[PDB]
Formats: structure tokens, C-alpha cells, sequence
């Protein structure tokens, strides 16, 4: 949403992101830096380790999907909370997370990219990237029944 | 809770880092800028440049502080005391912009030490700068 | 998601409710409670001591019509966005504001709204206010920027 | 972090509070299910809401560790460990949370002793519970 100049930039710096362990990690570190997210999956087994929580098939699959399933967002980025409708559906359904951790899990992906990027993941990298979590952060909450 | 291991990656993190840590606090905000902006209110003054020897001298500063922190978690409370105040409390200097600036140099930090930056090097930081921000917003408090 | 009608069935609960004295409550209150409040209203003098930051002529008729402001807004809730898309150009443009703010009085006025009005107040009176907050300084982060 | 005329505060407030205190947690409690629901989750065992056995029973012991609490203004920590870390390490009670019940309690407060809940006793009574608050989140930090 941004210059298209903008849209631009994100799109094809999404895209050299590679999906499962981005997500791992992302949701991998979200684990065990959020202690207290690590609630909503007894869903997986053991994250009651670093090593663990992270390799853990479980939360391996989980950031797969739960990454390009926001990155497929974008496409579209853009109408919708539409498109996230939804996933609102299932988060505020029987889960029911804190728009606020919507916004770490956010955050933890910006940590990922950084470092495995690294120094492309640019304060206007870094810049932009931040917007889109901003907006997926929201969507998904405003969602709210 | 300032805890030992917390500690004990805490320096060791800062530790890989060196005098690069000047290096991190103004690329840290050079970033909050941008990335944050609302946080550059603040930095009336401030040349903002893009890379900018305000930034920069600043950059040296919010690092130098940083750095000492680093070497003597046990007892921030009597170290911040001049500094809890500029920010708090004289600065004013909104909590929800400490998370902020924070975050930013896990970015910056996570960033450059990548080989040494583990979600445990990850969660001892966070924390720490975690136990930072609530040390220099005591006023508050 | 304005239930309908607790909502607007339930602000009936609104005036009577007033103002001069809510909004000067409310945006007194908040003034001497987050202090950072303050950097913000420096039009403005006193702010010395709860005390005259209570007295506040300033302070005082600013309650008035920010509290007159939304409302009001209790009037159509359908399509809040609207109603005050005008005053987030001026917390975003102007002043530059945290969304964060926004709950801050809302849940200082919940508050201040407890107070005045006691037993008055539910659990019920209480959670419909505890949400116009909520879509009122939500409206607000809508846009800005 | 309490500043002395603080301790003041929080105390002929919580001493007006009286023995009202455990009818006080009930209310607060019952205020969030009601008012920021998505906290309903941290109470499976209980019937819930309304007048409810479960919950007068529960705002007693929210109660009481507050009585508690200050009660032993100089000192925190040591007070809540054994608190505050099963709703930090056992429960795993996010910390947003934390600001819910503490709103829940202050318009829980605000609504019986307003001739008394002063701007000044809000003040105090608030950084009172970002801090009973503080240490029951670290566990963590
Ligand atoms: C930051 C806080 C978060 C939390 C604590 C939360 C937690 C959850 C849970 C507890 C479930 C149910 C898993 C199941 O049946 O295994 C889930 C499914 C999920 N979440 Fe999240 N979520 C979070 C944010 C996110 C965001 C931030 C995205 C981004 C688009 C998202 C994407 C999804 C996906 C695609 C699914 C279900 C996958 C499936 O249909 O098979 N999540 N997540
Ligand atoms: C890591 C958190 C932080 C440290 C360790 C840190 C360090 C400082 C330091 C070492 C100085 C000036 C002291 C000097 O010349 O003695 C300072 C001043 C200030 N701090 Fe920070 N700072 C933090 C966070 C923040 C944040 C989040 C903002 C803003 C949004 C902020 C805004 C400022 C400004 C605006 C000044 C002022 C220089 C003047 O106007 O004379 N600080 N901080
Ligand atoms: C919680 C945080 C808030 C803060 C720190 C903040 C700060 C300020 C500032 C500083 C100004 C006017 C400064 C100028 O005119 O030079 C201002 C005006 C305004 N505020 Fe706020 N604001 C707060 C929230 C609100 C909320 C929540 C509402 C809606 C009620 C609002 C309603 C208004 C109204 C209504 C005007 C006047 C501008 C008109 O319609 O002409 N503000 N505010
Ligand atoms: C100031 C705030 C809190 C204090 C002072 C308070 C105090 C307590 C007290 C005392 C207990 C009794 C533990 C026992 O002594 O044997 C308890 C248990 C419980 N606490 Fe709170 N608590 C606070 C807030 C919270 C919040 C925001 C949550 C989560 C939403 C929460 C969730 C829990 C629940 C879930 C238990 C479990 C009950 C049971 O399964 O038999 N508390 N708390």
C-alpha cells in the first residue's frame, strides 16, 4: 500500500525469502522469546526446550504456513482484511490471541529477515516490512467479530 | 530475574559486537526514523541526514550507555539514576516509543551478528533491553 | 459489531452523562496520571501539580469539546471512520500521537464515567463503553502514519 | 518503583478499601469476562459469570495477595514469588492481561470510594498495579 515504488521492493525482495524456516525460525523464536504464545500449542509437544521448540516438526509445519499464507497476502495487500477475513475466524475462535501478539510473532519475522538478509534487510527494507505487519498485525484483529 | 544465563549471553552478545556498538546505536535510529516515525519528534534538531554525524555523536551515546549496562546487571537501578530522568521525566519520552527503539537494534544487532545470534542469544537480549527501558522510565513507576 | 442495540440502546446510558465536567474529569485525569500525557498540550501552562493541571482553564474547556467531539460521534456509530477521519489527519499530521494514547483516554474516561456515575455503571454499562473506546480511538490509528 | 507519598496513596486507599477488598476482586474480575473476554480462557474450572461461588472465592485470594502486597511497600518480590511466578512460569497469563484486571480493579475501585479515588489516589492506586504487575511478570524480564 505504499509507493507501488513501494510495493515494488516488497514484492520481489518477498519472493528470494525462503518460506519453511523463515517461518520455522519466526515461529521458531516467537517460541521461545514469547514464553507465555507457547500455550496455544500443546497443538505440538515440546517447547518446553529452545533446542526443541525450534526443529520440533510441529512448530517446524506450523510457519510453513504460517508465512506464505501472510506472504500470499500481498497478491492482493490490499482488500482485504478479505483475505485474512477469516484466519480473524479461527484466531478470535477457540485459540484467542491478542491482536498484540499478532504484532511479536510481526517482529519475530523482521529478527528472521534481518540476519538471515542481512544487510539488505536495509532501515527502508527493515522500513516497509514493518508497514505490512503493521497491516496483516491489524487485519487480522479488526476481524473481530 | 535480572538471571544468570540472561546475564552470561547478555555480555557475551555485546561482547562480538566490540566498539561496532557505536556503529548499532545510530544504525538503530537511523532505522527508529523510518521505521517508527513517529518517534522523530524527539529529534527536532536533527538532521536526520539519512547517515548524519548528528545521528551519530548520538548513535555513540545511546551505545556507550549500552555498554555498561551490559557490565553491571545488578545494579542499573543506582547505575540509570542520572539518565532514568533526562528520559523520563524532564525528555517525557513515551513508554510505547522504548519498544520501539528496542526491537530496532534486536533488527540492526540480529543483522550483523547472525552466526552468534540464537533465539537463545535472542531472548536474553530482549530482556535485557526489556530490563533497560523499564529501569528509565522509573519516573512512571 | 455495534450488537445493535446496546449500542446506542445502551450511550441512553450517554448524556446524561456531562459535559464540561466528564472531559475536564476525563482529560484531567490522564493529564496528571501518564505524565508523557502532557508533552503534547503545551499551548496550554500550568501542569505543575495534579491540582492546576486540574485547574486548567485550558485543560478544563479542551475537556468540553473533545469529550462534545466524539460525543457526539455515541450519535452514529454505523460508520465511525467517518465521522472523525478529520481529527486522525491532526493526531497523526499534527500533533503525531501514538495509537496507544487512543485507549488511554478512552479507559481514563470508562473511569471518570465510573466514577460519577457508581452502581449506575455494570458490568454491562461498563464492557458497552469499555468498546466505543475500543472503535473510537481505532477509528483514530485510521490512518495515519 | 514506588515513590513514598506513593506507599502514601495506594494505603489509606486500599485501608479505606476495608474489608469491601474481597468483594472488590470479585467485581474486577467479574468486570474483564464481561469487558476483554479472550481472558475467559485462563478460567475452564468455572461457572462463571455471574454472581458466581468460583469467582467471589477467586477475588479473595486476588484480594488478599494485594492486602499482602502492600501490606509490604519496600518490598514486592520477595512477597509475590511464590505468586506471580505460577501466573508467570505454571499459567503462562500473557502480560496484556496484567493492564485488563488492573483497569478492571481501578474503575472497580473509582466506582466505590469516589469521593476518595482523587486524582492524585488514582495516580499512586495506577503505578501500584503496573508494579504488583511488574514483578508478576518476571518470571520473565
Ligand atoms: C502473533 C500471535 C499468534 C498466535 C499466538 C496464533 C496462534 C495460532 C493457533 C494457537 C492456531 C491453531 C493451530 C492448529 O489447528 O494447529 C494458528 C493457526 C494459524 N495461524 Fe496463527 N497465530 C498467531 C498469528 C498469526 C499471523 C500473525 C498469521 C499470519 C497470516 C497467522 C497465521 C495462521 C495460519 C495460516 C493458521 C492454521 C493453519 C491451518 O489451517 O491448517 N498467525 N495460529
Ligand atoms: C535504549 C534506550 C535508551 C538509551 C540507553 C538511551 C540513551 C540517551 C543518552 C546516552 C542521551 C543524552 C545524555 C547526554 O548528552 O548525557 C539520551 C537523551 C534523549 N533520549 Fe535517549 N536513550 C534511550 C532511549 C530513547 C528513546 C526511545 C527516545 C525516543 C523516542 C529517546 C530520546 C532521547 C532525546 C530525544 C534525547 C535527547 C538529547 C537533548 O535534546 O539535549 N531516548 N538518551
Ligand atoms: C489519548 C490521547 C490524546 C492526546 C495526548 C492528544 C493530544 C492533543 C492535542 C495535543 C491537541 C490539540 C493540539 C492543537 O490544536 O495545537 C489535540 C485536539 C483535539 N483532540 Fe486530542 N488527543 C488525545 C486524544 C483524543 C481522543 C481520544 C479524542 C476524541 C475524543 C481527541 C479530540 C480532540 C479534539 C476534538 C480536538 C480538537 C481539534 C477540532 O475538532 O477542532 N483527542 N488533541
Ligand atoms: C494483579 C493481579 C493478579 C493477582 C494479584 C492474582 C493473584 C492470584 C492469586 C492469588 C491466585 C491463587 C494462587 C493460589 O495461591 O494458590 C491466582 C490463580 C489464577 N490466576 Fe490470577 N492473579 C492476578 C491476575 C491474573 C490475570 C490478568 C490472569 C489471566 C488472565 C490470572 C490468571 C490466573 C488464573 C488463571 C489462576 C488459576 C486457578 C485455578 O485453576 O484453581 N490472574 N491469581
Amino acid at each position: 500500500m505504499l509507493t507501488a515504488e513501494e510495493k515494488a521492493a516488497v514484492t520481489g525482495f518477498w519472493g528470494k525469502v525462503d518460506v519453511d524456516v523463515v517461518g520455522a525460525q519466526a515461529l521458531g523464536r516467537l517460541l521461545v522469546v514469547y514464553p507465555w504464545t507457547q500455550r496455544f500449542f500443546q497443538h505440538f509437544g515440546n517447547l518446553s526446550s529452545a533446542g526443541a521448540v525450534m526443529n520440533n516438526p510441529k512448530v517446524k509445519a506450523h510457519g510453513k504456513r504460517v508465512l506464505d499464507a501472510f506472504t500470499q497476502g500481498l497478491k492482493h495487500l490490499d482488500d482485504l482484511k478479505g483475505a485474512f477475513a477469516q484466519l480473524s475466524g479461527l484466531h478470535c475462535n477457540k485459540l484467542h490471541v491478542n491482536p498484540q501478539n499478532f504484532r511479536l510473532l510481526g517482529n519475530v519475522l523482521a529478527l528472521v529477515v534481518a540476519r538471515n538478509f542481512g544487510g539488505q534487510f536495509t532501515p527502508n527494507v527493515q522500513a516497509l516490512f514493518q508497514k505490512v505487519v503493521a497491516g496483516v498485525a491489524n487485519a487480522l484483529a479488526h476481524k473481530y467479530h | 530475574v535480572l538471571s544468570a544465563a540472561n546475564k552470561s549471553n547478555v555480555k557475551a552478545a555485546w561482547g562480538k559486537v566490540g566498539g561496532n556498538a557505536p556503529a548499532y546505536g545510530a544504525q538503530a535510529l537511523q532505522r527508529m526514523f523510518l521505521s517508527f516515525p513517529t518517534t522523530k519528534t524527539y529529534f527536532p534538531h536533527f538532521d536526520l541526514s539519512h547517515g548524519s554525524a548528528q545521528q551519530k555523536a548520538h548513535g555513540q551515546k545511546v551505545a556507550n550507555a549500552l555498554t555498561k549496562a551490559q557490565g553491571h546487571l545488578n545494579d542499573l537501578p543506582g547505575t540509570l539514576s542520572n539518565l532514568s530522568n533526562l528520559h523520563a521525566h524532564k525528555l517525557r519520552v513515551n513508554p510505547v516509543n522504548f519498544k520501539l527503539l528496542s526491537h530496532s537494534l534486536l533488527v540492526t544487532l540480529a543483522s550483523h551478528l547472525p552466526t552468534n545470534f540464537t533465539p537463545a542469544v535472542h531472548a536474553n537480549l530482549n530482556k535485557f533491553l526489556a530490563n533497560d527501558s523499564t529501569v528509565l522510565t522509573s519516573k512512571y513507576r
